[PDB]
DNA sequence: CCCCCCCCCCACCCCCCCCCCCCCCCCCCCCCC
DNA sequence: GGGGGGGGGGGGGGGGGGGGGTTTTTGGGGGGGGGG
């Protein structure tokens, strides 16, 4: 077969204690896990990301 | 055992697949010869069932047309030698490139020297099976072929660009061997072969060869984008035959490669390694074009003694009666003959055409069947159409920093039909702007410094209800409808469509009504085949001809039949009109003016034009005169119509 | 129709296409706002011809008007026709009153 | 020329099209004349890539997936034809090409060397090469569980049904062919990032070391996959019997296998010595003494505040610094001044064998899962209890003869063969009552004794570092057991006189050499130093005179520079450490020999709330020790102000005033 | 290299000596006839090139940018010979080139063309100012002043890169007292109406031209234009360059006032012809017959077109006043009466006119527009449907519809002839002679 | 209440940097005391 | 048996080369307000 290639695997968390609101981002936070809520007002082209 | 620079092999052996990637496995030199042996194997021998090589008629075509680009279907690839076919879809840069020699062999072994008019044969891919939008694109499809849909937003001027290049390089021996650009990025010279270092570069003054060139925005169609969602795009670039083969507006559907390159102008602004993306097109699609025995069908039919008659019945064959507005609308679409004196006067050959009525007349729905119908159309209600939108505008150019014209309507169904549903409703200054496009057939436009006139060469059908919403058939025609007399002059013809209580024509017509909408309803030898059958055999319980063949039927007459005027009953139509203009006197009547003269003239063009008859008969004038005579009386007030029709009745119910 | 070039933004009755369009206090509705929507009503669709943008759009929907009487009060004496400010084009293009 | 490259490319493509292919009647089918296509193959690396020493047909086959595609499912099908017919017993030839095929896996998973005698092509091409056969490894573990292994032992049983006295030198290499097979496909390991060095580094060194191609992982590649894929198929049964059968051919591999088994597998991580969850938390908080240590090195406020010290210094000078902190506590300050110098001094440099517990990181673990270690645990329990004795004899009666021509190759892995297994065993056996050290007694037998004592005297005297550290590791084990039986219980009396003179000079010459070398040297020159002084002082020809020989400066910079790695060592080494000092200042005296300042900021070092656990034993002992040679320091320069300088020094040899240095009168 | 180059030279010398034509030698004749009246160029027949000797022609259209300079070098030096007494100076010699080969509609012009000699036609849109292009640098060295020159032919050039034997990285300069410099023009042509495709947009073309051929052809003339369809490398997709046509030829279908306000161009043939039509007793029917011959009746707005399109006397006294010669028709009254057709047809007519319908103008559409250049960021005017028909007609069909204070935009320009812009600090009373 | 108007908003030297070359310094090995 | 000297490798510094560095007018659509 011509190689099939190796499967990425994305870990959808859900169901967070709390809720932040976009005013409550605070820069201890940064990288750990959060669930934000807001309102979409724009959004992008779906578009390729190098990845490997 | 075997010379290895001719080692091939065995259909099942490419089915076999065993490099790591597709790519690497087409690139393989004895797979790519058996490749070339096979795709050279499907040109000679598939066939059609009448046993005739399809790629055998396309190549002596190709040749005959001397283009550049051959067509193959998809579809024969995949009925036979069907690996090829998948090799196709998962990495056509390779096998298009493999195809394309391939191609070039099979026309250079029938047609020898074929390699002096086109060095090089394109295989324009078609009848690719699976599509998506433009929303739905992903990084599965990177590099693969696919075919989408949607309207060209935005093209740019076609350019040559660099094909075969040849570098000098300032130091050592100059010249540096020929790269092959492509659609994404410039040649790349990290290092001089000829002298191992870097260095500046230049491109060789030796030779260098050109290719043409053109970029296109193709985004989301703006009934197929979800509502409140915002229209997705793509970058589509054309290159060679294909450069102008769509103008702005165009609704396309285009086969071609999903690619992307790195462009530091999106990581830069977006802060991730994103890749900008394109489709470089291998085929584009706008139906109305025929077979040689498609067009002897249309002359088959065309012997027919009731061909008009057939004709009319067949115009929006799902609505009741108002036979009168589709031979109206008939004429319209087969239009008259524009004539020009020496060059040094002008006549207008479309018919324009006014639905004015009650409300429930299906004057909107003939209005869309038009727009079904028609070979270039476009539609516009009422307060949706703008003045400049209807004819012309200048925009400051968003790129170019200077103003440019963009076409309206009336530009962009130039040689077709231009639909104003509720006419009646447009504000007058939009409406006025109507004039010079209806009867001059251009657009005049003197703003910001453009200076230039535009050729709009439509027949205009618009419906309108009377002032207050419904007729008064006891007023006279301008007194029923705001509309001015040079706008009213300009529709020359006009149909009046009242909605009054009668009792059989009602039984009738909603017995018409409820049969099609069981005839319509969804519900009601592959499957495929026999569901066209079906449609087929529910459409030919109302339309006399098919209405695929009404319409190639309408393209043949329109672009081929120009039919003269001859042996003209010159005292008739000059009496005719003589009377017309008498009886017009009255102050509110349907105005009668030269152009309704000449109106008579282009209705008995259309007619013969419906025959495909270079002559225009006396039946075809006769019908004309009763076309014209017949919407000048129903436009009467009934105090007079009676009389004015038994004094007309001379010239019209002699035939 | 609007900038962002020229495009086109969605109203009410594109937003309720294969949906419900609800208007209240509709015969306060200018005629000029009124007519626009008879091709919405019936041909299912909004139609444009401006500014260098030209579409035929998706309006596939149900409208729910809420017309009050003129005066306000609903004289019994007189045709549904005569208590209100519309006329048979856009009459006729209601199922039901 | 590249055109002789393109021609062979062509050439292995054709071929892996004649090997055979799928049937749509989905089933693998062989081609016709596979065998000769077969033997063809098998022609073409002898013919090129051997003769020529080359490589190029072992790339090509990679890139033309022959082994993926056509060789694993020959075998597997011929497998499932056996194994089918064996529960209801034209095979005869059929037989023929899985031989054939088993053949070409020994090739082409054979392990790469590469040395200044490989050629140019090779060593150009060993990079990439290297990583098709991580693929193969890959494959062959995984493929319908890994059913080609139960392929070759069934090649293997159809020899080991006929007798030993029936089986012809063929059958015998085909047996030995298979235990080829089964070593190669556990020795596949990445690759190492070979840089070239011509061109200088730029201002970012090498981006990452990996080298696994992108369909491979190195979980797949993980010791957990061996173990699994020989656990169905009973590859762990047929290593046992065939053991059990030794009753020598075929001795060499089967070592070899176990060698390969066991050079990255630490003995402790097979024994205990919510759980994980437990553990998990206790992690988190020693990570969290770190956390609450690194915030007070950090700015209660931000960065851009920068308030000036001023440290004045005992004279009149001032230095400054910006340490927010910094300015309550003169600690830190003194440390950012140090730390401040663009100034570094220059630091120094420093094949045929595979990584191992000689040279990976010394707290590199394998992280089994649980079902895997159990396989694996009770599969070496069931060796060690039926075939260790035997194939160690085995071996060594062998090794006693042709030591000048082992290759270096097969002298480490048997040393690091015989010490993996003496020290699990012991282990175990430390654990459970119900295992027996008599159980590895083959170890104790003299004649491996002097074997392995050859093995490290010739190896220090001919300067191969490599076997002298593996043979140094196997003095350890073997003195571990010795002290064993000997509180067990003769041989320990025998060996407690053989090892005198020569070897107590040789093993004292060790850790004055190991300073030079790697952290794991040095290591096991401490490990068999302790080993040593706990043997000789169970012992206690004389005790004094052995000691002395050990208690100099090139030792005691061996054991400096060796705790200076005090974060990354484990708590048991630098207990180990501390002993050795305990001895030799406590209780030998010497204490002149340890003033010196390397050892003072080693101590404060780790001494600092930055260094060592506040709960470890083994910061009790180092602030225990530390106690004591402050006192004993204090009292040296309360005797001697000139002391206060040669705390910076080596002390004097001149002895007519360096005895006076050492003991003060 | 330069021996095919002087063998080129020579054969070129001997087309311009040898070359007759019924007992005249054509070109000897024309580059004298020339060299008199003081233009440096010679118009060359590409038919009588191609019969002197087709294997010229095979050179020339195989590779004009490097045959043209050639051939012009060939012409200075017959000029100096038929011109200049030999042992008792003149300008490089431009080739003008008229041909008659198969035209490309400006559409079809691609790839394929590119440095091929292309014949098209289309109407002038628009005339940049005459920018000076070198012939002939002076140059030196910043350091060591080496002095050498570079001979320029602008066909498709730079400074050397380091100097001729340090310098330093990037040394020569230019020496502006000794260089030479011709005139070079940019035109922009659009391509024929009648011509566009159905439904495009009407495309359009810039192209240069220089020495003799600038300041020919003037905004909305018709022409037909001989050039070498080629490229230039734009500062602006990839590998993508800008395509124009180096022109080589322009022939109007007529010329009018192009650079020319009290000069003119009359044949003594159509001088004489005019004189006795002028002398014709049934002048006046003639032309009000030849008005839009198809329209029935309407004599007297056909006299009145007559009339129009003649004008009056313009004067100016010594007052200061000017008094205003051109003539205003109105055309009201009622549909399909061809007021329409009368309008287009006096816009085909009249040797200036430009045809605009009130709906579709603007105020300053019409008289004129402020425009700010784009990279200069700095504010210009431009001309409307007044200035292009200036010395003309102005044809304003739909003249009711139009907005009132677009209508109100003429009254100036249609009584006063000028047009007193005053905006954006732009300050001007341009004429409008309508 | 309807239509039209009109109002609003919008489009050549100098510094940083990188590469190359040369010399010096530090370590290791071998010889001499 | 240790110290000095010679020789080789590796690192650092210095020099040289190279490349980069907003209001004003015009047109269009939509919204709001005023007059008949
Ligand atoms: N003769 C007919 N046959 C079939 N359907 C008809 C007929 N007359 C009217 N209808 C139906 O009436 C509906 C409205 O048609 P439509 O085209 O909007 O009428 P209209 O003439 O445009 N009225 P209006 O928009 O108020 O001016 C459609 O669904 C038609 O199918
Ligand atoms: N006297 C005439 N002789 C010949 N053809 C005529 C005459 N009068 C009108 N026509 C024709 O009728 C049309 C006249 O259109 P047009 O020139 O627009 O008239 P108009 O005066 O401009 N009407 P309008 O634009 O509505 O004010 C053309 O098709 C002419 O061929
Ligand atoms: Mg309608
Ligand atoms: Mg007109
Ligand atoms: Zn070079
Ligand atoms: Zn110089």
């Amino acid at each position: 077969s011509p190689e099939q290639t190796e499967r990425v695997f994305q870990i959808s968390f859900f169901n967070l204690p709390t809720v932040h609101r976009i005013r409550d981002i605070r820069s201890e936070k940064i990288g750990s896990l959060l669930s934000i809520s807001g309102t979409v007002t724009r959004t992008s082209e779906v578009r390729p990301e190098l990845y490997k | 055992d075997i010379d290895p620079l001719r080692e091939e092999l065995t259909l099942e052996s490419l089915s076999n697949v065993k490099a790591n990637s597709y790519s690497e496995w087409i690139t393989q030199p004895n797979v790519s010869r058996t490749i070339a042996r096979e795709l050279k194997s499907f040109l000679l021998e598939y066939t059609d069932e009448t046993g005739r090589s399809v790629y055998g008629a396309r190549i002596r075509t190709l040749g005959e047309m001397n283009s550049e680009s051959l067509e193959v279907n998809y579809r024969h690839l995949a009925e036979s030698k069907a690996i090829l076919a998948l090799f196709l879809a998962k990495c056509p840069e390779e096998m298009l490139k493999i195809f394309d020699l391939v191609a070039m062999e099979a026309t250079e072994l029938h047609y020898p020297d074929y390699a002096r008019i086109h060095s090089e044969i394109h295989v324009r891919i078609s009848d690719f099976p699976t599509i998506y939008s433009l929303r739905e694109l992903r990084e599965s499809n990177l590099s693969s072929l696919v075919r989408v849909t949607g309207v060209v937003t935005r093209r740019t001027g076609v350019f040559p660009q660099l094909k075969y290049v040849k570098f000098n390089c300032l130091k050592c021996g100059s010249i540096l061997g020929p790269f092959f650009q492509d659609s994404n990025e410039e040649i790349r010279i990290s290092f001089c072969t000829n002298c191992k270092s870097k260095g500046p570069f230049r491109v060789n003054g030796e030779k260098t060869v050109y290719r043409n060139y053109q970029r296109v925005t193709l985004q989301e169609a703006p009934g197929t984008v979800p509502p409140g969602r915002l229209p997705r795009h793509r970058e589509v670039i054309l290159l060679a035959d294909l450069v102008d083969v769509s103008k702005p507006g165009e609704e396309v559907e285009v086969t071609g490669i999903y690619k992307n390159n790195y462009d530091g102008n999106l990581n830069a602004k977006n802060g991730f390694p994103v890749f900008a993306t394109i489709i470089e097109a291998n085929s584009i699609k706008r139906v109305f074009s025929w077979t040689e025995e498609e067009e002897r069908e249309f002359r088959k039919i065309s012997r027919d003694r009731g061909i008009i008659d057939k004709i009319i019945s067949s115009m929006a064959p799902s609505i009741y009666g108002h036979r009168d507005i589709k031979t109206a609308v008939a004429c319209s679409l087969f239009g008259g003959v524009p004539k020009n004196v020496n060059g040094k006067h002008s006549i207008r050959g479309d018919i324009n055409v006014l639905l004015l009525g009650d409300p429930g007349t299906a004057k909107s729905q003939i209005l869309k069947y038009v727009e079904k119908t028609a070979h270039r159309a476009v539609f516009a209600t009422g307060q949706g159409a703008s003045a400049v939108g209807l004819t012309a505008s200048v925009r400051k150019d968003p790129i170019t920093k200077e103003w440019t014209l963009e076409g309206g309507a009336l530009v962009l169904a130039d040689k077709g039909v231009c639909l104003i549903d509720e006419f009646d409703k447009m504000n007058d200054q939009d409406r006025t702007s109507i004039h010079e496009a209806m009867e001059q057939q251009s657009i005049s436009i003197s703003k910001a410094g453009i200076v230039t006139t535009l050729q709009a060469r439509c027949s205009i059908i618009a419906a309108a209800n009377p002032n207050g919403g419904r007729y008064n058939s006891t007023l006279p025609l301008a007194q029923n409808v705001s509309l001015t007399e040079p706008i009213l002059s300009r529709f020359d013809i006009l149909c009046v469509v009242r909605d009054l209580v009668d009792e059989e024509a009602d039984e009738r017509l909603a017995t018409f009504v409820v049969d099609s909408h069981v005839r319509s309803h969804p519900e009601n030898l592959n499957a495929r085949q026999r569901r066209l059958q079906r449609q087929r055999k529910k459409e030919e319980e109302i339309s006399p001809i098919p209405q695929e063949l009404l319409m190639k039927y309408i393209h043949y007459a329109r672009t081929k039949i120009y039919p003269k005027l001859h042996q003209m009953d010159m005292d008739k139509v000059s009496r005719v009109y003589a009377d017309l203009r008498r009886e017009s006197i009255s102050t509110g009547s349907f105005p009668i003016t030269v152009r309704h003269l000449e109106s008579i003239l282009r209705i008995a063009e259309s007619f013969a034009k419906m025959r495909l008859s270079e002559f225009v008969s006396s039946y075809d004038l006769d019908r004309a005169i009763k076309v014209v005579v017949d919407s000048f009386v129903d436009a009467q007030k009934v105090s007079v119509r009676r009389q004015l029709r038994r004094s007309f009745a001379i010239y019209t119910l002699g035939h | 129709v609007v900038r962002d070039d020229y495009t086109i933004e969605a109203g009410a009755l594109m937003l309720a296409d294969n949906g419900i369009c609800c208007i209240d206090e509709f015969d306060k509705m200018d005629i000029s706002d009124q007519v626009a929507i008879h091709e919405a009503m019936e041909q299912q669709t909004i139609s444009i011809a401006k500014a260098g943008i030209h579409a035929t759009l998706n309006a596939r929907t149900s409208i729910l008007a809420a017309a009050n009487p003129v005066g306000g009060r609903y004289n019994r004496k007189l045709s549904l026709r005569g208590n209100l400010n519309m006329t048979a084009p856009i009459m006729s293009r209601f199922d039901l009153f | 020329a590249d055109f002789s490259l393109t021609v062979l490319r062509a050439r292995i493509a054709l071929l892996a099209t004649a090997i055979g292919g799928p049937d749509y009647t989905p089933p693998y089918k062989l081609g016709d004349d596979c065998l000769a296509c077969l033997k063809d193959l098998k022609r073409w690396f002898k013919l090129v890539d051997d003769q020529q020493k080359r490589w190029d047909v072992a790339m090509a086959v990679a890139e033309y997936r022959i082994l993926t595609d056509d060789l694993l499912p020959i075998l597997i099908d011929w497998e499932n034809k056996c194994s089918l017919a064996a529960k209801l017993a034209n095979k005869a030839y059929y037989d023929k090409i899985a031989l054939n095929c088993l053949q070409l896996l020994v090739l082409m998973t054979w392990p790469l060397i590469v040395t200044e005698q490989s050629s140019s092509n090779q060593i150009t091409l060993y990079g990439e090469l290297k990583k098709h056969q991580l693929v193969y490894k890959k494959t062959i573990l995984s493929m319908e569980s890994g059913k080609v292994l139960r392929a070759a032992i069934r090649l293997a049983l159809d020899v080991i049904k006929i007798d030993r006295l029936s089986r012809t030198p063929r059958d015998n290499m085909v047996l030995k062919l298979v235990l080829n097979f089964f070593r190669n496909v556990i020795a596949i390991e990445p690759g190492e990032f070979t840089i070239n060095t011509k061109k200088s580094m730029p201002k970012k060194g090498i981006t990452s070391i990996d080298t696994l191609p992108p369909n491979v992982s190195m979980d797949d590649i993980s010791l957990n996959t061996v173990i699994s894929s020989f656990h169905k198929n009973k590859v762990f049964g047929f290593l046992l019997t065939l053991t059990s059968s030794l009753s020598d051919f075929i001795n060499i591999p089967l070592l070899e296998i176990m060698f390969y088994f066991t050079k990255d597998v630490n003995q402790e991580l097979l024994f205990p010595r919510t759980s994980a969850g437990f553990e998990l938390s206790k992690l988190l908080q020693k990570e969290h003494q770190m956390r609450k240590n690194v915030i007070k090195h950090t700015s209660a406020r931000h960065s851009r505040f920068g308030g000036l010290l001023s440290i004045q210094t005992p004279d009149k000078t001032r230095l400054t610094v910006s340490g927010s902190q910094a300015l309550v506590d003169e600690k830190i300050a003194l440390q950012k001044l140090d730390d401040s110098k663009k100034w570094n001094k220059r630091i120094i440099k420093k094949e045929g064998l595979p990584n191992s517990l000689l040279n990976s990181q010394t707290g590199k673990a394998i992280f089994f899962t649980e079902s895997n270690g159990k396989h694996f645990k009770e599969f070496i329990n069931n060796f060690i209890d039926s075939g260790f004795n035997i194939l160690l004899h085995s071996v060594t009666n062998y090794f006693t003869t042709e030591q000048d021509r082992m290759v270096t190759l097969e002298q480490v892995e048997y040393l690091l063969f015989f010490a993996w297994f003496v020290k699990y065993q012991l282990l175990r056996s430390k654990i459970d009552n119900s295992a027996d050290i008599k159980q590895v007694s083959e170890a104790l037998k003299e004649v491996t004794f002097i074997l392995v004592s050859s093995l490290l005297r010739s190896a220090y005297d001919l300067k191969n570092w490599t076997v002298t550290h593996a043979g140094m590791i196997a003095f350890n084990e073997l003195l571990n057991l010795v002290s064993r039986t000997k509180a067990a219980q003769d041989i320990e009396f025998i060996v407690s006189r053989l090892f005198s003179d020569e070897r107590i000079q040789l093993l004292s010459n060790l850790p004055k050499i190991g300073s030079k070398y790697s952290l794991q040297f040095m290591k096991s020159c401490i490990e068999l130093t302790h080993s040593v002084l706990k043997v000789l002082e169970q012992y206690s020809v004389n005790f004094q005179k052995v000691q002395a020989n050990y208690m100099t400066e090139p030792v005691i910079e061996t054991y400096i520079n060796f705790l200076e790695r005090f974060r990354e060592l484990e708590d048991d080494s630098i207990k180990k450490v501390f002993s050795f000092f305990h001895r030799v200042f406590v209780q030998a005296k010497e204490q002149a020999l340890l003033f010196r300042f390397d050892l003072i900021i080693l101590l404060r070092e780790m001494l600092s709330p930055d260094g060592l656990d506040r709960m470890s034993r083994s910061r009790k002992y180092v602030s225990q020790f530390s106690d004591y040679f402050l006192a004993r320091l204090k009292k040296r320069l309360k005797k001697s102000p000139a002391w206060f300088v040669g705390l910076l020094f080596p002390p004097l040899h001149n002895s007519e005033v360096g005895f006076y240095q050492r003991y003060g009168e | 290299n330069d021996d095919d180059n002087t063998e080129i030279i020579k054969s070129f010398k001997n087309f311009i000596l040898e070359f007759r034509l019924d007992s005249q030698f054509i070109y000897r004749d024309q580059l004298r006839n020339n060299i008199l009246v003081k233009n440096y160029s010679l118009t060359v027949n590409m038919e009588h090139l191609i019969g002197y000797n087709e294997d010229i022609y095979k050179k020339l259209s195989d590779e004009p940018s490097d045959i043209i300079p050639l051939f012009e070098t060939a012409i200075t030096q017959v000029a100096k010979r038929i011109s200049i007494l030999s042992r008792a100076s003149l300008p490089t010699f431009q080739l003008i080139l008229n041909s008659n080969a198969n035209q490309i509609p400006l559409r079809d012009l691609d790839s394929e063309h590119v440095s091929k000699i292309v014949r098209l036609s289309g109407i002038i849109i628009s005339t940049s100012v005459l920018s000076s292009r070198a012939t002939y640098l002076s140059i030196m060295c910043r350091n060591c002043r080496h002095t050498t020159s570079i001979t320029i032919n602008n066909f498709n050039v730079s400074l050397p890169r380091s100097c001729l034997s340090n310098c330093g990285p990037d040394p020569y300069i230019i020496i502006h007292e000794s260089s030479k410099f011709i005139d070079q023009q940019f035109l922009k042509l659009q391509e024929i109406p009648e011509l566009v495709p159905v439904g495009e947009m009407p495309r359009n073309l810039t192209m240069t031209c220089d020495r003799y051929l600038t300041n020919k052809v003037i905004p909305g003339t018709r022409v037909t234009i001989v050039g070498i369809y080629s490229i230039y490398n734009s500062k602006n997709g990839v590998a993508i360059r800008t395509p124009y046509i180096k022109i080589l030829g322009i022939q109007s279908d007529v010329e009018t006032s192009s650079i020319w306000n009290s000069v003119t161009m009359f044949t003594e043939e159509e001088e004489e012809e005019f004189l006795q039509l002028s002398r014709n007793p049934k002048l006046y029917e003639i032309l009000t017959n030849s008005i839009a011959p198809s329209i029935f009746g309407n004599e007297d707005i056909k006299k009145a077109i007559v009339c129009l399109l003649m004008g009056g006397s313009k004067k100016i006294l010594p007052d200061g006043m000017r008094l205003r010669g051109d003539i205003n028709v109105l055309l009201l009254g009622d549909p399909g009466t061809a007021k329409s057709q009368l309008l287009k047809f006096v816009e085909k007519v009249s040797p200036i006119a430009v045809y605009t319908s009130g709906k579709g103008s603007s105020a300053a559409g019409l008289t004129a527009s402020v425009q700010r250049d784009p990279m200069t960021r700095e504010f210009y005017l431009e001309g409307g449907a007044m200035v292009l028909a200036d010395g003309g007609v102005v044809c304003i069909d739909e003249f009711d519809k139009m907005r009132d204070e677009d209508r109100v935009a003429i009254h100036e320009a249609m009584e006063q002839q000028t047009i007193s812009i005053a905006k954006a600090g732009i300050t001007t009373v341009l004429n409008s002679r309508t």
